């Protein structure tokens, strides 16, 4: 159950009781996740929105079926202190998957 | 998350890094979480619930006075998280087959 | 033995530290005025560069100088005495190795904090299947730790319940050693020290229903058994009964957030009373609980300039 901002953060998931990384940068991030598609952490993986918003991109890589490893844009530490974007964040969130844009 | 987060911060600031360090490498990394089908409209999508075991008390009287408080405020954070992934993938499967729909609605009428 | 010649170098040590309106300073920094001024600290003897681990590295490197020294400069009953002042990190060192002989992880797994003795006791402790063995390498002369290990050591080999049993025998042999000293002022400390510690794991591990027997210590006289069962069960009211004693604050209230807040500031309140004794320890004593605070808040304003914390996230630290 993989969670990527920081190794400094990933340590207090291990003091949570599950598995978690971090990476710094977008490649090492995608490899990591990479391998852990490949040999799974039960296949449930959130990356800091400031490193990965997008990481579907090692999903089409590995495994296109079955859409296991769900992969989740996260909040990070240093950004929480704002309440990132949520309601444009929804306002593209519909752009991009029904077509149109709405107000609602 | 900014619960857990202010958590962490007193635990590793009012403390040590070295023993936030211990307490978490002491603790297993608990695997155990699982899923189930959701069949709907044909379509079909896995949804996961996590165990998380609360049975390793480990030396139950827990030598920082902070990290109970902080761990379970990230096990709560992880229930969060596995809450926010089953809306989300709830919401892709109904968009790709909006999505669908739309091209077929469009595709039988101008074609056939 | 001598409480005086080390307690000038302790006097002279309480003269050199950053004072609270340092910190006062540091309520409004970017990590860059807050790396200037601990620069300009003694933790800017360490400060080796930038960053929150570089700036860790520097206060626990300032820590083990200032206080690791108080292991030294002395021999005999007053070694003994400031042996037992700084146990937290030794039993977390000791509580480590246990859970790497009874986990299987590596002799490099653990961070290993500076303990009490050398680290080459620990590196010898990690090749040993003997755990009577074990305490018998790491048995100093003046450790009731390896006395306690010793004790709780004809239980069983590495057991997790041998470990909590062996940390209340730990904290029953402090309290014993501290009755066996002449320093009623330091017992006194260390007596409300085990007691707010009783009140603390039984408020983290209130609701579970286990039996408060086998959870409550001997040695507390702020709260007893009875006490410590009704403060246990749903009731703020023997938390509302500490009236008079230290915990005067600390009254109708549930939360282990503020309450622990609370405890470490009658804690400071009563070490901030130890400079009544000047030819004893309790200064000593004073002079290391206040470098921890002050170290605890330079790490807690590295972390908040780190993070963009608010001010008034930390407002209810700077009262401590």
């Amino acid at each position: 159950m993989a969670v990527i901002a920081d190794p400094e953060t990933a340590q207090g998931f291990r003091l949570a009781g599950l598995e978690g990384y971090g990476a710094s940068s977008a490649e090492e991030a995608q490899s990591l996740l990479e391998t852990l598609v490949e040999r799974g952490g039960y296949a449930l993986v959130a990356v800091d929105e400031a490193l990965l918003p997008d990481p579907e991109r090692a999903v089409e890589r590995l495994m296109r079926g079955r859409d296991l490893p769900v992969l989740l844009p996260i909040a990070g530490l240093k950004e929480a202190f704002q309440g990132h974007d949520v309601e444009g964040y929804m306002r593209e969130l519909v752009r991009k998957t029904i077509g149109f844009d709405i107000k609602l | 998350a900014k619960e857990a987060y202010a958590a962490l911060l007193l635990a590793q600031a009012f403390d040590g890094p070295e023993v936030v360090a211990g307490a978490a490498l002491g603790v297993p990394p608990l695997e155990g979480v699982e899923a189930e089908v959701e069949n709907v409209w044909g379509s079909k999508v896995p949804r996961l619930k996590a165990t998380f075991p609360d049975g390793a008390l480990l030396s139950p009287v827990g030598t920082p006075a902070y990290t109970l408080e902080a761990s379970r405020a990230f096990r709560r954070y992880a229930e969060a998280l596995i809450r926010v992934a089953n809306t989300e993938t709830r919401l892709k499967k109904i968009g790709e087959e909006i999505k669908k729909t739309t091209r077929r609605v469009n595709a039988l009428e101008q074609v056939v | 033995d001598d409480f005086a010649y080390l307690n000038a170098r302790v006097r002279v040590r309480r003269g050199t530290l950053l004072k609270e309106s340092f910190f006062q300073e540091a309520l409004d920094l970017s990590f860059a005025d807050f790396l200037r001024l601990l620069s300009e600290t003694v933790y800017g003897g360490e400060l080796a560069g930038q960053g929150l681990p570089d700036v860790d590295r520097a206060v626990l490197r300032t820590q083990a100088k200032l206080v690791g020294d108080l292991p030294r400069l002395v021999t005999g009953e007053a070694r003994e005495a400031v042996r037992l002042l700084l146990l937290r990190n030794d039993l977390h060192n000791l509580q480590a190795l246990l859970r790497a002989k009874a986990t299987g992880r590596p002799f490099e797994e653990v961070l290993l904090l500076p303990g009490t003795l050398r680290e080459e006791v620990w590196r010898q402790a990690y090749e040993a299947q003997d755990p009577a063995g074990m305490a018998q390498v790491l048995a100093v002369p003046g450790h009731p730790l390896a006395r306690a290990l010793r004790a709780v050591l004809r239980e069983t080999q590495d057991l997790a319940r041998v470990e909590a049993l062996l940390a209340k025998r730990f904290f029953e042999d402090v309290a014993k050693a501290a009755k066996g000293l002449d320093q009623p002022a330091l017992r006194d400390y260390l007596a409300l020290e085990v007691d707010a510690e009783n009140l603390r794991t039984a408020f983290k591990l209130q609701g579970s229903g286990l039996a408060p027997d086998a959870f409550f210590l001997k040695g507390g006289r702020f709260v007893d058994r009875v006490r410590f069962a009704r403060l246990m069960e749903g009731d703020y009211a023997v938390l509302d009964e500490l009236s008079g004693t230290p915990f005067s604050g600390l009254s109708g209230v549930r939360d282990l957030k503020a309450l622990e807040r609370g405890l470490r500031c009658v804690l400071l309140k009563e070490a901030k009373k130890g400079v009544q004794d000047p030819l004893g320890v309790g200064l000593v004593l004073a002079y290391v609980k206040e470098r921890e605070w002050e170290a605890v808040r330079l790490r807690l304003l590295a972390r908040r300039a780190y993070f963009g914390l608010p001010r008034a996230q930390v407002e209810e630290e700077v009262v401590c």
